[PDB]
């Protein structure tokens, strides 16, 4: 009966006074609209020639308009009539919008898009819901907010800030309280010497200062004030603006590490005007007191809370229908949340046709109100059983009910893999299996858990028995790998609010808690909401990864988790940025918490940005299963950040392209083929291959105008690209061409990974106060088996180098003893580094093809690790000492971690790769520590 | 919130004032008390004094 | 002005009380039992092994008929043992894992256990099927039931770690008397041979005297520096000993409403699991955290022997009604009878 005025889409435009039915949902009001437009209208002829689709209910919030998606939502839902309410708006107003078509820009871009990503994001053809496009028309608000808290000027500068202490190894050389900005202009090498905390903003001021009746020496206008120009390093475009002491910029630390000059050269600023982000039209989109059959007439019934179901789930699985068979067989069906198995049921024996049915039912012991919001339904094929299909259905869907009618479902063939919730997109080679899940007359809305005062927490407040008190956390500091008996489970399970101020604690409460049953997840629901001991904790990072792993699949728990990430600061979240990545795939739904996350970070640095594009972007390439969210995740992204980075990517992509389609003729099969090389590549600097796209690996580093003369085909396997551009950036230092590797057959999914780990350990020593100098050798991957590798001059294989040798060697391309030592030095350190990192990770057992003595690294990443003669000849026993003593050191330095080693080790041997894990707890493994790991020193000795 | 502190602060004088209105009895004559009481009843207490193996039924027999 | 007032007054009571104690303070038992012959030296043999229990034995309680005896452990199970013949009268399979008590009745007819279900789960042996049914579900606590011994087949006292005690009535499945006033959890407990007191022990370091009758608070007795795990009472009736996590023991009478004896050593560091008296109560057979339970002379304090028969914690610990044997449980899986 509620009184809503509307405007109708055709006229003075005349408006229709109504009595909307508000006591059912929006579904009363659009029939009793229609009624009402097909009578009263004098233009009723215009709608009663269109049908119900050709209008749309749009209503002004605050300004903007917002849609009503979803029939389904009930009237409080519709924030309108409160928003009305509270301003009194007696009769309301919501606009009958008449629908349009999209225009030629909104598609052009569309496919623009599309070739980006590599995937279509509009594809509607696998998904038997609208999971995916409404993960889209969602996530439009968050990004809507993230661009418009954004710092124009600053981000299109994009400053590298940093805000960790100064490690001691660079307090050294860093003396005076000062540095020595090499500034440049044009030609002129003005040195200024400033001290080492001040703010770029100063530096500029004084320097503006001291040559204010010389500056035309620099070549600079004189008409140009300070804020004219902003500095900017010499062969990249790290901006070096804002509010920091110039002693925190990690390329300044670099320079500093390495011991070289700092050259610095006047710029202006990228203006924000560039950084414009296209408009977007697309407008932007209870609990079980209220949703209850009981204190009801039937026939004021239209909802009935899942709970209320004291029934058992069934299913029906009406049988299966292959086009054609790629021995015994038979189906077993689960239900599962987080790798966990409630329920199990099967069937029986039957023939290996192309077809078979039953219609046969399978009950499970699970009550309809014990099921948890995001249970998995997992229907396998086994035959005979080698399992030899899968597929996965959620129960409850994304918008809080449950799944009800005949659905036929693609099965995937045969990890991460597993617990996929995607139907294959193979429509017609793929076996199929149809079932039936029962209807009901009303809709099952799950409601969710309230929160209300849990006393026992409260007036239990004294403290425990000594004794349960020491066998309790004695089991809680276990590894985080601990295997928790019923036992466990139940002693920490009743003690609910002791380890509830312990977060050492927390992916070993939560790893108890009984998700089979329906008072344990309220009371588990009540014990999260007094949290004081949680939020304003320590922000251990490296256990904010254990409640965002596979075993947990909770809507709070990852949400917490999420809530102690948000107060990272952006170098953080880079190093880890890869696992991040890795850590969406679990998400039971599509839009989450964690994908939100990476969308407004992703949308106010440009690092990250690039980073996760190029992440992303491989993923969507390889992951099939997940494909389409990361589309989706992508596409949400990228209309978002601004034309420029859109460029950059199209001509990055491009260049990709093209070098691809250039191997793949190459790898087709002497000097002729070299020759045919030359030719494809000057084609394709004929075909427009361009000369400016940021290296994919440093958003810097520009790679100009190809040299063709240094290119070549390697005589190893696979037989990479040897490309070697030059910088097409003219105010260089130096002249040497950006080299790059392009190979293809060997997986870039491991390498891309143990690069990110070996950063980490390089980051956890620099905290303390350590440097073993191991290099990371910037490892991109583009599709399925092609990468590209950054080029590390001045380097030469081991191997080759054999084909006393080293240190002669050595003592050669350094004439100066001086540097002879600093070598010397830079082999100790980080021949013990890699030796430690690899005993760790569990590779160093592999012959010598995979080494590039530049200092030392490692290639190519497929007894603890290799120590030949030559290196410790390079290294009686005083360097060999010093070698000792920096191993065992940073030894036990990475055994204070070994809570982040292990979570990581796991979490990617769970989605990278194709008792393995055990080894990182041997290994691992202080006078103990120290012995056992100097024993292997000794063996390989 | 004091009427919560009174009614406990109230409590505990109340409990006080029950267990300070006690007859006690002086340490030498409990003392003597219990010592008398086991010098009365150390006799029957096999631990303290080893009685017959045949009296005990978990050495001599098996049988019971 | 209200709280001050009654706080000093508090203050005032208490040093009335510790003056009324220190007045009866004339000699010490130290003293009066120097004449007395030393006990010497209670050589004990391990009789006995009840192995079956698959986990931890957490709880034991000897019957009236001093032959059987309950013990409950972390697998799951309640057994009643025969001492005698070693044999399992009842292998009872519980609801809550995590039992932590046990208490044969008296009239041998009941066992009660319970442990974290917050419930004393009392059973029946002589069921009309001959079956072991659950005859009652004791809820009402808050926590942890952490001890509980019959009265009779139809009044049982329960304790649990809601810092108090309760009376229950079988029958009604009803809190009888709420014993309050206690500041923390209750470890344990001991009826009188009069069943109209009963002691209980909890982490407080303290000790407290009640009214069964009433249900009130007749003394409070201190001295331990940590939680006190164990006690029981004086075979007589007038004393009691109370074991602590601070690795002592003291004997408290009731009439002298204070500390009698300390039982301890600078050996002993760990903590004590249990107490018993044996049947005169000259003995006091004490159960330890280092796989030990040392045997104290209660008179002259010396520790005449000591019970190593376990390969971990000693638990919990019992005596025979008749004081024929000793029952010791432990963490290792098994009790051992002991003479
Ligand atoms: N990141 C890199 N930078 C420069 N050169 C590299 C890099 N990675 C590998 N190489 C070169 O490639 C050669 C090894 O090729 P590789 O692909 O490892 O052969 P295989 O695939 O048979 O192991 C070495 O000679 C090494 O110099």
């Amino acid at each position: 009966l509620i009184p809503i005025e509307f405007v109708l889409p055709t006229s003075t435009p005349e408006t229709a006074l109504l009595h909307v039915a508000g006591h059912g949902n929006v579904e009363q009001m659009k029939a009793q609209v229609w009624l009402r437009a097909l009578e009263t209208s004098v233009s009723a002829d215009f709608y009663h020639r269109l049908g119900p689709d050709h209008f749309l209910l749009l209503y002004q919030k605050k300004g903007q308009w917002y849609e009503i998606y979803d029939k389904y939502q009930v009237v409080q839902t519709l924030d309108c009539l409160r928003y009305w309410k509270v301003l009194h708006r007696s009769p309301g107003q919501i606009h009958v919008v008449q629908r349009h078509a999209p225009s030629e820009e909104t598609l052009a871009f569309q496919r623009q898009l599309n070739a980006l990503i590599g995937y279509d994001v509009t594809d509607v053809s696998n998904v038997h819901d609208d999971e995916l496009e409404f993960t889209r028309r969602r996530l439009v608000t968050p990004r809507m907010a993230e661009v418009a808290g954004r710092d124009p000027k600053l981000y299109a500068m994009h400053p590298w800030v940093t805000s960790k202490p100064l490690p001691e190894y660079l307090l050294k050389k860093i003396t005076n309280n000062c540095v020595f900005i090499v500034i440049h202009r044009s030609t002129t090498s003005q040195t200024i010497k400033v001290s080492a905390d001040d703010t770029p903003g100063t530096i500029l001021q004084s320097f503006f200062t001291k040559m204010a009746k010389k500056k035309s020496l620099m070549d600079i206008p004189e008409s140009q004030n300070e804020r004219d120009f902003v500095l900017r390093v010499c062969g990249r475009d790290e901006y070096l603006v804002g509010e920091t002491p110039i002693k925190n910029f990690q390329w300044v630390r670099q320079c500093l590490k390495n011991g070289e000059e700092i050259h610095l050269v006047l710029d202006t600023p990228p203006d924000p005007a560039l950084d414009e982000v296209r408009k977007e039209e697309w407008p932007l989109v209870g609990y079980h007191e209220q949703l209850t059959i009981h204190g009801k007439d039937h026939e004021s019934v239209f909802t009935v809370s899942l709970w209320d179901c004291d029934r058992k789930f069934r299913v029906k699985i009406r049988g299966i229908d292959i086009p054609v068979l790629p021995l015994t067989v038979f189906v077993e069906a689960n239900i599962q949340y987080g790798q966990q198995v409630l329920c199990q049921r099967r069937t029986s024996p039957k023939p290996f046709t192309e077809e078979v049915l039953w219609n046969v039912w399978l009950e499970f012991s699970i009550k309809i109100k014990d099921l948890p919001k995001g249970a998995l339904l997992n229907l396998q094929i086994y035959c005979g059983a080698q399992l030899l299909y899968y597929v996965n259905l959620l129960l409850i869907d994304h918008r809080f009910l449950l799944r009800h009618g005949e659905y036929v479902l693609h099965m995937w063939q045969l990890n991460a893999d597993k617990l996929t919730s995607a139907t294959n997109p193979d429509k017609e080679n793929s076996m199929s299996i149809s079932i039936l899940l029962d209807n009901y007359c009303h809709p099952i809305a799950l409601p969710k858990h309230r929160p209300t005062p849990d006393p026992e927490g409260d007036r239990v407040r004294a403290e425990m028995p000594n004794q349960l008190r020491k066998q309790l956390e004695a089991i809680i500091a276990t590894d985080p790998l601990n295997p928790l008996t019923a036992e466990d489970k139940e002693l920490l399970w009743h003690f609910r609010y002791e380890s509830l101020k312990d977060p050492k604690a927390y992916p070993k409460l939560f790893s108890s808690v009984k998700w089979g049953q329906q008072e344990i997840v309220a009371k588990t629901y009540q014990l999260l909401a007094k949290r004081e001991v949680w939020d304003q904790s320590a922000l251990d990072v490296g256990l904010t990864m254990q409640l965002l792993d596979c075993n947990f699949s909770d809507e709070n728990v990852r949400a917490i988790a999420v809530q102690k990430l948000e107060s990272l600061e952006d170098d953080d979240v880079l190093h880890y940025l890869l696992q991040l990545v890795q850590a969406v795939k679990f998400e039971p739904y599509h839009d989450s918490a964690l994908a939100r996350f990476l969308l407004k970070r992703g949308l106010r640095n440009k690092r990250i940005g690039h980073f996760l594009f190029w992440f992303l972007r491989s993923e969507i390439a390889q992951s099939r299963h997940y494909q389409q969210r990361f589309a989706v995740i992508l596409e949400a992204y990228l209309r978002g950040c601004g034309t420029a980075m859109l460029h950059d990517f199209t001509q990055q992509v491009q260049v990709i392209d093209m070098l691809q389609k250039v191997t793949i003729d190459i790898k087709s099969l002497s000097s002729q083929v070299i020759s045919q090389l030359k030719q494809k590549l000057e084609n394709l600097q004929n075909l427009n291959l361009p000369q400016s796209f940021r290296v994919p690996y440093d958003p810097g580093l520009k790679a100009g105008a190809l040299v063709i003369e240094k290119c070549k085909v390697m005589a190893s396997k696979k037989k990479p690209l040897w490309l070697e551009f030059k910088c097409a950036d003219p105010t260089a230092l130096s002249n040497e061409t950006i080299g790059i590797i392009f190979k293809h057959g060997d997986d870039l999914r491991q390498d891309m990974l143990i690069l990110q780990i070996l950063r980490i350990m390089e980051s956890i020593w620099e905290t303390e106060s350590l440097d073993l100098c191991l290099l990371p050798y910037g490892c991109i991957s583009t599709g399925d088996k092609i990468g590209m590798i950054e080029i590390v001059k001045d380097a030469t294989t081991i191997a080759k180098i054999q084909q006393e040798v080293l240190s002669h060697w050595l003592k050669e391309k350094c004439p100066i003893e001086e540097k002879f030592q600093a070598a010397v030095e830079r082999f100790v350190y980080s021949c013990a580094g890699y030796c430690v990192a690899t005993f760790v990770l569990g590779i160093g057992d592999r012959h010598n093809d995979n080494i590039m003595i530049s200092n030392l690294f490692h290639i190519d990443f497929g007894v603890p690790f290799v120590l030949t003669p030559d290196f410790l000849f390079v290294m009686t026993s005083l360097h060999f000492q010093k070698f000792q003593d920096v191993c065992v050191k940073a030894y036990l330095a990475l055994r204070h971690h070994t809570n982040l080693l292990i979570i990581l080790f796991s979490m990617m041997l769970m989605t990278g790769m194709p008792e393995d894990i055990e080894y990182i707890r041997d290994a691992l493994t202080e006078e103990d520590a120290k012995k056992y790991f100097l024993d292997q020193i000794e063996v390989c000795r | 919130n004091n009427t919560a502190s009174i009614a406990q602060a109230r409590k505990l004088v109340e409990q006080l004032k029950m267990e300070a209105n006690i007859d006690r009895i002086k340490v030498s004559k409990a003392a003597a008390d219990l010592m008398a009481y086991c010098e009365a009843h150390a006799k029957e207490d096999p631990l303290l004094t080893p009685v017959p193996a045949s009296e005990n039924p978990f050495r001599e027999k098996k049988f019971f | 002005s209200e709280l001050d007032q009654l706080r000093q007054e508090a203050e005032q009571l208490k040093n009335q009380i510790r003056d009324a104690r220190k007045a009866c303070a004339d000699a010490t038992l130290s003293q009066i039992t120097n004449n007395i012959d030393p006990v010497g030296r209670i050589q004990m043999r391990t009789r006995r092994t009840l192995r079956g229990h698959l986990a931890k034995i957490y709880a034991m309680h000897w019957g009236t008929d001093s032959r059987l005896l309950v013990s409950a452990s972390q697998d799951g199970k309640l057994i009643i043992w025969d001492s005698y013949t070693t044999n399992k009268v009842h292998a009872i399979p519980l609801r809550s894992s995590w039992v932590m008590t046990c208490a044969y009745a008296p009239s041998g007819n009941y066992v009660a256990c319970g442990g974290l279900d917050n419930i004393c789960s009392i059973y029946n042996l002589k069921t009309r099927e001959g079956n072991v049914r659950v005859s009652r579900e004791l809820a009402g606590h808050t926590g942890y039931l952490s001890c509980c011994r019959f009265l009779d087949d139809n009044q049982i006292v329960t304790s649990s770690g809601d810092t108090t005690c309760a009376l229950w009535d079988i029958e009604t499945g009803q809190q009888t008397t709420t014993f309050t006033g206690h500041t923390g959890d209750v470890m344990s407990l001991s009826l009188a041979p009069d069943t109209r007191l009963f002691v209980s022990g909890a982490c407080d370091a303290s000790a407290k005297l009640w009214d069964v009758r009433e249900g009130m608070c007749r003394q409070t007795f201190t001295g331990h520096e940590s939680d006190i795990n164990a006690i029981c009472f004086f075979p007589n009736g007038n004393a009691f000993a109370t074991g602590s996590d601070d690795a002592t023991c003291r004997l408290f009478d009731l009439r002298a409403d204070q500390e009698l004896m300390t039982y301890s050593h600078d050996n002993i560091i760990c903590g004590i699991t249990s107490v018993s008296f044996s049947k005169s109560g000259r003995l006091l057979l004490a159960g330890y955290d280092d796989f030990n339970c040392n045997v104290w002379d209660a008179l002259k304090a010396d520790r005449a022997g000591v019970l190593a028969g376990h390969d971990n914690r000693v638990s919990c610990l019992g005596v025979t009604d008749d004081g024929m044997a000793v029952a010791t449980g432990s963490w290792d899986s098994f009790l051992k009878i002991w003479n």
